[PDB]
RNA sequence: AGCACAGUCUUAACGAUGGAUGUCUUGGUUCCUACAGCGAUGAAGGCCGCAGCAAAAUGCGAUACGCAAUGAAAAUUGCAGUGACUGAAUCAUCAGAAUGCUGAAUGUAAACUACACCAAUUCCCUGGGAAUAGUGGUACUCCUACAGAAA
RNA sequence: UUUGUUUUGUAGCAAUAGUAAUUCGUAAUUAUCCGAAGUGGUAAGGACUAUCCUUGAAAAAAGGAGGGAACGGCUUUGUGCUUUGCUACUCUUAAUACUUGUAUG
RNA sequence: UUGUGUUGAAGCGAAAUACGUGAGUUUUCGUGGAACAUCUCCCUAGUGCAGAUCUUGGUGGAAGUAGCAACUAUUCAAAUGAGAACUUUGAAGACUGAAGUGGAGAAGGGUUUCUUGUCAACUGUGAUUGAACAAGAGUUAGCCGCUCCUAAGGGAUAGCUGAAAAGUGUUUAAAGGGGUCCCCGUCUCAAAAGGGAAACAGGUUGAUAUUCCUGUGCCAAUAGUAUUAUGAGUUAGAUGGUAACAUAUAUAUAAAUGAACUCCUUUACAUAGGCUUUACACUCGGGGUGCGUUUUCUUUGCACUUUACCU
RNA sequence: ACGGACCAAGGAGUCUAGCAAAUGUGCAAGUGUAUAUGAUUCUUUAAACAUUUUACGCAUAAUUAAUG
RNA sequence: UAAAGCUAAAUAUAUGUAGGAGACCGAUAGCAAACAAGUACCGUGAGGGAAAGAUGAAAUAGUACUCAGGAAUGAGCAAU
RNA sequence: GAUGUUAGGAGGGCAAAUCCGCCGAAUUUAAGCAUAUAAUUAAGCGGAAGAAAAGAAAAUAACUAUGAUUCCUUUAGUAACGGCGAGUGAACAAGGACCAGCUCAAACGGUUAAUCCUUCGUUUGGUGCAAACCUUUCGACGGAAUUGUCGUU
């Protein structure tokens, strides 16, 4: 909801941050990826 | 078999008394030297309804003798007693309706 | 009827009973009775049971960082006196 | 770039202000990185490591002088005293463990186990 | 317990991370004479005000604060009308 | 430029699909051997962070994919960059320093980054000179000693 | 220093804003923003009447009252009290200056 | 023990004037690219599959089949594009019909929001679209809420039980505060719809607004000393009205002495019925301004004509 | 009558204890060196080798509730 | 010689750590996990819990160039 | 006894394969089932170490006697228990591994607590670059202790 606790909001931010692809310069040498509608955080 | 309703009653989960709006326990004055050898008169200020019971309660204000101040008692009102009436409690209280006397 | 035994009643599924449990970090903290179903956080102890080898082994010692005991490991084969340093070049 | 041995001889002033100016230049580098500029981004690692070295030397000096201050006095703070294992700390001392009464002490001095041979 | 290491509380170099230069911040600079800073989440109004005072010789009418989803704090600092936000922004980049 | 009926079924050759078989194996399994407690000096566990570009795993803790020291010792590199002609680049060791918020968690609380009380606190120079709302302490039970009150 | 008669102002906010228009290089000018009513939809308030073998929370917080504990200032004797000589004096708001750790949110 | 392998091992596909009765064995060609036998004899076992509604994986006929059927409905032209029934624009025909696919919130979700790209997969037809993918960005409060209070109730303390784990929660408690000896007194949590200090309007962005800007306010707090200034009162606390009661208008109605101990009020409360007042809503007529109809009629039909909190 | 649409791979009388029979082997009124010890054995070797002239098991005698 | 107490060795170790081995298994086997595995994912929760190894000697040889296509791709007299 | 943010300290939690206490089933077998068995087991609660626990006879034996505990071989599937059914089941001696004994209480010591602890100081020397560590006995102070520490056996 719009109403959130600080820890919950920080967790949401971390979950969003962990949802980005592997950088290309690293691929020059990810499976833990989720969509908001398919797999719910549950946390 | 299973536990019957009468047995469930004593667990006191949903069978506790509904007492949210009760006005207080109906008890007369605690025994005191004034009641042992005399009279102390309290003024009944209001007659209220206790939702649990059918008998009306009387709020009686006594003037404390040990210290300056007043104490409120919730007595069970007897028929014919009215707000603004002084009731006497003690050994020497006159025998009249509403007074508290030794039997 | 309409909020029947299945899909209709599932429609009313909001209002969680468990949350994050600051001790475990796992969503097993019962909000009404303020107690974690996984570790029993308000209790001092950890709430382990011998009838769950899986549950024991997925949160035993060594499943995390071991920040301090792994440091104190290997001290036994060195036996350096505390405060000692190697001799300078 | 700065090495630990060169600034091991500095006073605490010349260490603290050097740390301050190092932090200031690191902040400038971070501001430049936040802007579109990225030419000097590779210097951030070196500046951070220099800050770490300066802090290491300063903290080691402070710890050494605190230990010098609490030299002996038999009541050092907990962090200053030994950080052995808790069980080792609570163990009886070797002297206490080897302590023996007068009776058995005199018994063992008078009748010690002794070396011998057999024909 | 006595501590000898120099204090590792958040000082000015670490309370304020860097200025924000998105389009919104850039236009705010001349539109409403405010700067936008990214800060660590443990800063507060007084912390940011005093830190920007001691980092650049300016004082602020008011500082507004939000917590972004990226794990940092955004501070809208309204500089006092005595001086100009554009000149200090140019001075710092 | 011409000719095959179509479908269904059989056989062969070459393919498609699929991932069997064979061959590998920085993994497992079992046995043997040796050592063996961690924690209020704050453990295990959990969160949150940390890289120039950095999601995970691994590593680390505001000094944050690493500091110092010791041994080896020239590379490390995807780019950028950093290195001596060896406390420097990188490994190994790891004793010094440092080790966020929690957690027995212990000031009161907790789907609060909520709220107390007591010391103001910290740093620099060899009594001054600064900067800080920041830093420590305060659980319950018990032991030894001490304190002034009580019959 | 009283009672009767006119002008102004959308009572201040307030027109400077908004809206609907007419123009002008493409930011500015100009004009309007006032004369009366009906229906009872919604909401709230008021004063009531009625119902209960149903009588329909509490605390934080705030206020009022009963009571009458204490009592000027400058100077002075003796041991806070009796005392001598003189009177212009006590609270309340706001600002300022200095101390107080940095004295708004 | 004694052998084969880069002059190609194992495996695999097809085979053979091959051998065996048979399980099989042995050869050829092709593929393969690194190991493989031992039948000389023996030792050893997780050693032989057609089935177990067997286990796991892969794949069929059904079959281009069932089907892609609620929500009345689409059409013309243009743009983009490799490509347009389902992207965008204009025109038309319609729908939802203030009990709305209209605006605000809660629970739940967590970046789906915005901009710019963009189409491998998904968007059960298409797709240039998109809640997909990629890169950036975006959430601003003394006044909106939480935070405070207490409720149904929860946890804990003292005890008392119990091996403990746990169960109950004042059941022999010497359990913080106030004034200056006494008085009162378990702690803590539990409401984003209950109680509750205080904000409005206009504007602003691609995305935030009682949060930003402009203007105007309001609430709480503001320590000690000393100066000024404001007011009252005073030769130790004011005055009017018969009364109900009223009075401090200083920038600002700030001050009308008042201790301990008390007693009240507010907070603070159900339902039903009508009556009434006000604001908002709707509507009628006039005036003004703009637009529309005008083959015919029409002093006409429509729109605007506004005014927050605070004092 | 039930199971089987198809194919690949996996897929089920085993291991230990104890008893007996059968057969092979060694010794024989004896047989088995148990645990353990020693030994210039110690990659193999956790196996091989060894045992200063009443250890024990089974057998060498049976029968009886039993003194025997 | 009870109603008091201490005491090493020979003994045990499906745990942790570190070594060494095997007539063991060889990716449907072997631990559940040879891999980013107690991971992804499921359940309100207690819990449940996978799949997934192999180019080549060398990508410091990972497909240059041309043609046809909007592109994906395809083809080549072109190429490791 | 209380009360003390008085000084100095300890306990709490994790981890369990082996180890020590408690608590405590049923599936199962008996071809049914109730005693019995499963089993003094699983689950549950608590507590330690590198081992733990046990341990120096209120022990065996009946002999020509042995001599703390533990473990191995054996006694021995024996004595015995048991709807005497299913099933269960030790001990002594013997051979080995290892091998270790001790002290409180009680007695005795009063021409003298001869004891112990806290705090503050002194030096006797040593290994460390350092950090730090091992030895040192002269005390002084404040206490505890005769409601009993220490010495002797």
């Amino acid at each position: 909801g719009s109403i959130k606790r600080f820890r919950l909001k920080q967790r949401l931010g971390k979950c969003r941050r962990q949802n980005r692809p592997v950088p290309h310069w690293y691929r020059l040498k990810n499976t833990k990826r989720r969509h908001w509608r398919r797999t719910k955080l549950g946390l | 078999g299973r536990v019957i309703r009468g047995q469930r009653k004593g667990r006191g989960s949903i069978f506790k008394s509904h007492n949210h709006h009760r006005k207080g326990a109906a008890k007369l004055r605690h025994l005191d030297y004034c009641e042992k050898k005399g009279y102390i008169k309290g003024l009944v200020k209001d007659i209220i309804h206790d939702p649990g019971r059918g008998a009306p309660l009387a709020k009686v204000i006594f003037k404390r003798t040990e210290k300056y101040g007043k104490k409120e008692e919730l007595i069970i009102a007897s028929e014919g007693m009215f707000t603004g009436q002084y009731i006497s409690c003690g050994t020497k209280a006159p025998l009249s309706v509403g007074n508290i006397l030794p039997i | 009827g309409k909020a029947g035994k299945g899909t209709g009643s599932f429609g009313k599924r909001n209002g969680k009973t468990h949350f994050l449990c600051l001790r475990c970090g796992k969503r097993s903290y019962h909000l009404q009775k303020k107690k974690c179903a996984s570790c029993g956080y308000p209790s001092a102890k950890k709430r382990r049971f011998n009838w769950s080898v899986k549950a024991k082994r997925r949160n035993t010692t060594g499943t995390g960082r071991c920040r301090y005991i792994k440091t104190l490991r290997r001290k036994l084969k060195n036996k350096f006196t505390e405060g000692s340093t190697p001799k300078p070049k | 770039n700065v090495k630990a041995y060169e600034l091991r001889t500095l006073k605490k002033k010349e260490l603290l202000d050097k740390l301050d100016e190092l932090k200031k230049e690191l902040s400038g580098l971070r501001i430049s990185k936040a802007l579109g500029n990225s030419a000097k981004n590779s210097k951030i690692h070196g500046v951070r490591k220099n800050v770490a070295r300066v802090l290491t030397v300063y903290n080691q000096k402070r710890k050494m002088e605190l230990r010098q201050l609490y030299k002996n006095k038999k009541f050092k703070p907990y962090n200053l005293r030994k950080k052995l294992t808790k069980n080792k700390r609570l163990q009886l001392s070797p002297k206490q463990k080897a302590a023996m009464t007068l009776r058995q002490k005199k018994k063992v001095q008078n009748f010690p186990q002794r070396k011998y041979l057999v024909v | 317990i006595v501590k000898s290491c120099h204090s590792k509380t958040l000082d000015k170099y670490g309370l304020i991370k860097y200025p924000l230069t998105s389009e919104k911040a850039m236009k705010k600079i001349e539109e409403i004479n405010t700067l936008v800073f990214m800060c660590d989440k443990r800063a507060n109004k007084k912390n940011i005000k005093k830190s920007v005072k001691n980092l650049f010789g300016i004082e602020c009418d008011k500082v507004n604060v939000l917590n972004t989803l990226n794990g940092d704090k955004k501070a809208y600092v309204r500089l006092s009308g005595e001086h100009d936000a554009l000149e200090v922004a140019n001075k710092i980049g």
